[PDB]
């Protein structure tokens, strides 16, 4: 009786809202702090080709950098919820404690 | 005689001395008390 | 003053921070920025537990429950809650439980750009609408009430969860009648010696 | 009872247990003259088994279904003749052996070739030590506070 | 300072200092200092509680044996019934006695701690040695010499022996101490430990 289409559009919508209103400058200033790298120096810096950072896939021209990977992360997360829920409504499930 | 008290300080005889005491003690309340599974 | 009298007081808490009673028997404040987070952590642990004090004394006094039999209206599909004697329409698990998450996660941010160490703890503006902060001397001894007042919430919360979990079914008021109606038997005594003679 | 076990006294494996041992005894009994030696001898025994399986019928022991006494170890209050007074008996033991072995080593330590009264022992100096292992776990703690009973190296 | 084994020399910590001291110490127990103080103040506090339970056993019993009083057994009055139930009164004494002994303690680790009292700070406890605080604990102003330390000892170390003694016969016997007494001297050379075994 859960309509899947409100469900899903719903949760995306607030995990887009909290990703970039709440839990941004969090995540940015995280991942500030934890670059892969090995001996001193990045993958990229040792050698490794295969390693490089698409620097023109994660350029955007939202005012805080909200870019594509965030929208799939955040995106991806609201539907795990959106889908938790409506699996989670639709069976009959009744714990019994009381 | 100081020695042969000397000798008898010695580790062995006094080790087989020790343990005889003990086994003899330990026959002993088996003897008078035995098949003891538990202590009451 | 001192927690233990004739006892030396730790080197780290020299008695100047409010309600510095040093007490440190494990030394978990020594490094300086552990304890500066450590002491608004007490501070935020407080408030919160001397909000909860009365609720939830008060709806057991008014005969609206138990603090907590009122949980129990979920884990049941049907689930609706009550406020007063009355249904709240939108009072279903699924509705709060959002609503909580998303209005708590927003608060409890933007209560982390405060980066001021002195105003993580007491910000004021707009909480302190009537201006008790501005003379300092009362606003050292407020700090100090505060804290004090808040120590005795956090211990009465252990003994509400304690008693509960000791006598199943009971609440903090019908815990604290049965005591006033013969105090000399209903005691912690039968909990811990739990009506076991050895002999 | 305890782990699907019944007591002792109740269960009938443990009186077939005691009924077919003294049979097994009487059978060689027929072979020796009523008053011989032997036909004493093993009468003895018949005495001791019926005495040792009363013994294990009034301790209130718990038979399995195999009519052997099964020992219970977790804590019970009516079981701690099984496990907890003797080990804490053994406990005070060992520790007395133990505390008397530590005592005549660190007397001896400070001599010229201690090495000799390790192979030749000093027997009055072990007379000495060797009673104060009745009042050993006083002594045992009260190096534990001061710090002369670990060295720190 | 005597000989509890006339010819056996007193040990080099046992100086004759100490009140009760007749240089026995045969297992070595107080050799180091810091162990001596603390077995000093073990000492008294058993004596002291051993004097009281001491009494306490005996003397009813020989009033109940006389008619004066009628009360129960001391291994008999714990089932008794009172006005506060068994676990309330042992509740009540474990606070007490944890408020009362580590305030006790304080003064053993440090001697001048715990003189001044709380919540009326005006009193205080004057200078004293340890064990013997006095002031308020001396009500009737006893004067502590010597010979009142060692009367003090002597009877607290016979009380410990008479509590040992009464523990050992109430669980060989299954009486009380007197009734045992009453039967050893109705007829002594058949009334021994020897017959009880
Ligand atoms: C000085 C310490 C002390 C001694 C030597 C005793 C002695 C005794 N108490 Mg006892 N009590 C003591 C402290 C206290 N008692 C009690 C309250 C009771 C009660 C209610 C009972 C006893 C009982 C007993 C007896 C059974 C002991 C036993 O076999 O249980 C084994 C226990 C352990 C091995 C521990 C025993 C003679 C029992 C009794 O009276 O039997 C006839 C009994 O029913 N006591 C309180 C609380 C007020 C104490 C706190 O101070
Ligand atoms: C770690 C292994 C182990 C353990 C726990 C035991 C334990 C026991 N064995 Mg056993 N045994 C073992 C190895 C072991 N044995 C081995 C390897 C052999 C082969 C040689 C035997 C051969 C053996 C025989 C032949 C007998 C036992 C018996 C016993 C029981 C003795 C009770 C007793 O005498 O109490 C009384 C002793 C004390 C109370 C000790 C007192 C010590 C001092 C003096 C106390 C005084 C100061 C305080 C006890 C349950 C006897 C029994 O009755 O079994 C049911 C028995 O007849 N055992
Ligand atoms: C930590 C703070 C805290 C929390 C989490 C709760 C939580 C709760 N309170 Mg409560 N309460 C509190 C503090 C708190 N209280 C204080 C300080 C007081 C004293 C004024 C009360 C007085 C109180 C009463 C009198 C009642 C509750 C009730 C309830 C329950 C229903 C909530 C509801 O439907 O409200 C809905 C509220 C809104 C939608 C607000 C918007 C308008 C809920 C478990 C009810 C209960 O127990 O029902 C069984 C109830 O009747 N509370
Ligand atoms: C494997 C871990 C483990 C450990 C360390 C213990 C330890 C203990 N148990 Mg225990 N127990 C266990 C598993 C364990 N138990 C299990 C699995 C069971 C289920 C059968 C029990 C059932 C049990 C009972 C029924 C009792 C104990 C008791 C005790 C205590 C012994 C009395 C004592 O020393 O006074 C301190 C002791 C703390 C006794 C007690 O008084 O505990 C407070 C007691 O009466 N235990
Ligand atoms: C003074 C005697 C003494 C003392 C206090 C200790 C103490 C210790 N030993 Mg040890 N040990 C001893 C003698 C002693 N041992 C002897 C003689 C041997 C050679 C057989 C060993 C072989 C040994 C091994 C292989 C291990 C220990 C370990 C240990 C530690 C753990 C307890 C243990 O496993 O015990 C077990 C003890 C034994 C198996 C040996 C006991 C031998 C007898 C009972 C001692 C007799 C001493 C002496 C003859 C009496 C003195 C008389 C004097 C008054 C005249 C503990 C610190 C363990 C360890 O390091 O882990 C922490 C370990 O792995 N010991
Ligand atoms: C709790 C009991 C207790 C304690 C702590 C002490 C403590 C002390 N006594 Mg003492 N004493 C006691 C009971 C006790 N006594 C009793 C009952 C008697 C009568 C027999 C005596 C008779 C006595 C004499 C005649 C002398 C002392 C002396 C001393 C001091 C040095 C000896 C020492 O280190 O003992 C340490 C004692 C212990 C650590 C207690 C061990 C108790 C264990 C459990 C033994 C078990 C007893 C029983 C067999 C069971 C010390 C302050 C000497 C001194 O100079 O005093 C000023 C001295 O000359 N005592
Ligand atoms: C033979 C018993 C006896 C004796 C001679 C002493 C002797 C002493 N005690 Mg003492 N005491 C005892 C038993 C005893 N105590 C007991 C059992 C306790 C535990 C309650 C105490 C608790 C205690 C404290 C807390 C203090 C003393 C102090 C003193 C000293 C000065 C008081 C005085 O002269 O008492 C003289 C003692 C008597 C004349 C004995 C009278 C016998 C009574 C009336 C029996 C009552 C009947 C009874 C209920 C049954 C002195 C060294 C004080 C001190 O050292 O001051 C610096 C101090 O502060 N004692
Ligand atoms: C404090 C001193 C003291 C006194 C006066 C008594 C007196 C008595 N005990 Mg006794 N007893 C005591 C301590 C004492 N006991 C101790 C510490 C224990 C534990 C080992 C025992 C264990 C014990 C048992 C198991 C039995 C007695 C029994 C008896 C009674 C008759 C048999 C007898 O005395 O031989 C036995 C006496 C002893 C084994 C005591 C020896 C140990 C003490 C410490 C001797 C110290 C002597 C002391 C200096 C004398 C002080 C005298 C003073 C009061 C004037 C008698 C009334 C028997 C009874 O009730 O039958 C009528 C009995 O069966 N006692
Ligand atoms: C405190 C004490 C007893 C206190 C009793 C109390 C409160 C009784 C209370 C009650 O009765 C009443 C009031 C009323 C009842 O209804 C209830 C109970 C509860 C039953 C006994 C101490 C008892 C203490 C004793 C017996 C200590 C004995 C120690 C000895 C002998 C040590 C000797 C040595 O240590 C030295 C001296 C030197 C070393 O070198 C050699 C050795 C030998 C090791
Ligand atoms: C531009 C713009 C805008 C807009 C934006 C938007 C609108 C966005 C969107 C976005 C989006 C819309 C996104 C989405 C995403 C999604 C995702 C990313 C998904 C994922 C999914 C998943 C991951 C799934 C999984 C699964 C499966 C597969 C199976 C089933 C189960 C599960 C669920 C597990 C605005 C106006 C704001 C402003 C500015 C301009
Ligand atoms: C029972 C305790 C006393 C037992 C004494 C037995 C001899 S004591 C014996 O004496 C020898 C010198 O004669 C020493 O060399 C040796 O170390 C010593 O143990």
């Amino acid at each position: 009786e859960l309509n899947p289409s409100l469900v899903i559009s719903l949760s995306t919508g607030v995990s887009l809202f909290l990703g970039r209103f709440v839990f941004f400058n969090f995540q940015r200033e995280n991942v500030g702090k934890q670059v892969p790298s090995q001996n001193g120096i990045s993958h990229f810096e040792a050698g490794d080709e295969r390693a490089k950072e698409y620097v023109s896939l994660l350029k955007s021209n939202d005012p805080v950098g909200f870019n594509i990977v965030d929208v799939l992360a955040w995106g991806s997360i609201g539907h795990i919820v959106a889908y938790y829920i409506l699996a989670t409504s639709s069976n009959g499930y009744d714990p019994n404690f009381f | 005689m100081r020695d042969l008290k000397t000798y008898l300080s010695v580790a062995p005889v006094l080790s087989t001395l020790w343990f005889g005491a003990l086994a003899g003690l330990l026959i002993e309340i088996n003897r008078f008390f035995p098949d003891a599974l538990t202590f009451p | 003053a001192e927690w233990f009298p004739g006892q030396p007081r730790p080197d780290h808490l020299d008695g100047s921070a409010p309600a510095d009673f040093g007490f440190d028997p494990l030394g978990l404040g020594v490094e300086p920025e552990l304890l500066e987070r450590y002491k608004e952590s007490e501070v935020y642990h407080c408030r919160w537990a001397m909000l909860a004090v009365p609720g939830i004394l008060v709806p057991e006094a008014l005969g609206l429950g138990n603090w907590v039999k009122a949980q129990e209206w979920a884990a049941i599909p049907g689930g609706q809650a009550t406020y007063l004697g009355n249904p709240v329409p939108w009072g279903t698990l699924p509705t709060i439980l959002v609503i909580e998450f998303l209005a708590i996660a927003f608060v409890e941010h933007q209560r982390t750009l405060e980066k001021d160490i002195e105003k993580k703890k007491y910000p004021g503006g707009a909480f302190d609408p009537l201006g008790f902060s501005k003379d300092p001397k009362k606003f050292e001894e407020y700090k100090v009430k505060e804290i004090k007042n808040g120590r005795l919430a956090m211990l009465a919360f252990v003994g509400f969860c304690v008693q509960q979990s000791a006598r199943p079914g009971t609440g903090p008021v019908e815990n604290l009648l049965s005591h006033l109606a013969d105090p000399w038997h209903n005691n912690i005594g039968d909990i811990i010696i739990p009506r076991n003679i050895s002999p | 009872d305890i782990s699907g076990l019944t007591p002792c006294k109740d269960s009938k494996q443990f009186a077939k247990r005691e009924k077919q041992q003294i049979k097994k005894l009487e059978s060689s009994l027929k072979l020796y003259a009523p008053e011989s030696a032997p036909a004493l001898a093993l009468n003895a025994q018949i005495e001791k088994t019926k005495r040792r399986f009363d013994n294990y019928g009034k301790y209130g022991l718990l038979c399995g279904s195999d009519g052997l006494p099964h020992l219970i170890v977790n804590g019970d209050q009516r079981h701690w003749g099984e496990f907890i007074t003797p080990g804490i008996l053994f406990l005070y033991i060992a520790g007395w052996i133990g505390w008397v072995g530590r005592s005549y080593l660190i007397a001896i330590s400070g001599e010229k070739k201690p090495a000799m009264k390790e192979i030749i022992i000093d027997v009055p100096l072990a007379s000495r030590i060797i009673f104060r292992g009745f009042i050993w776990p006083v002594a045992a703690y009260r190096e534990f506070l001061n710090g002369d009973l670990i060295a720190k190296d | 300072k005597g000989e509890w084994l006339p010819g056996l020399p007193s040990p080099a910590y046992l100086d004759g200092s100490l009140p009760g001291d007749n240089g026995f110490d045969p297992l070595g127990l107080a050799e180091d200092p810091e162990n001596l103080k603390w077995y000093i103040q073990a000492e008294l506090v058993n004596s002291r509680w051993a004097m009281l339970g001491v009494a306490g056993m005996l003397l009813p019993e020989v009033f109940t044996y006389l008619g004066i009083i009628n009360v129960p057994k001391w291994y008999d009055a714990g089932k008794s019934e009172y006005f506060a139930s068994s676990s309330t009164l042992f509740v009540i004494e474990f606070i007490l006695f944890h408020y009362v002994e580590i305030r006790r303690w304080q003064d053993i680790k440090n001697p001048g701690c715990v003189n001044q009292d709380p919540i009326f700070k005006n009193y205080s406890l004057p200078p004293h040695e340890c064990g013997y605080p006095g002031s308020v604990f001396n009500p009737l102003n006893f004067e502590p010499t010597l010979e009142a330390k060692e009367k003090e000892l002597a009877n607290g170390r016979l009380a410990m022996l008479a509590f040992l003694g009464f523990i050992v016969q109430h669980n060989v016997t299954g009486k009380g101490p007197f009734d045992n007494l009453v039967q050893h001297v109705a007829d002594p050379w058949h009334n021994t430990i020897i017959n009880t075994i």
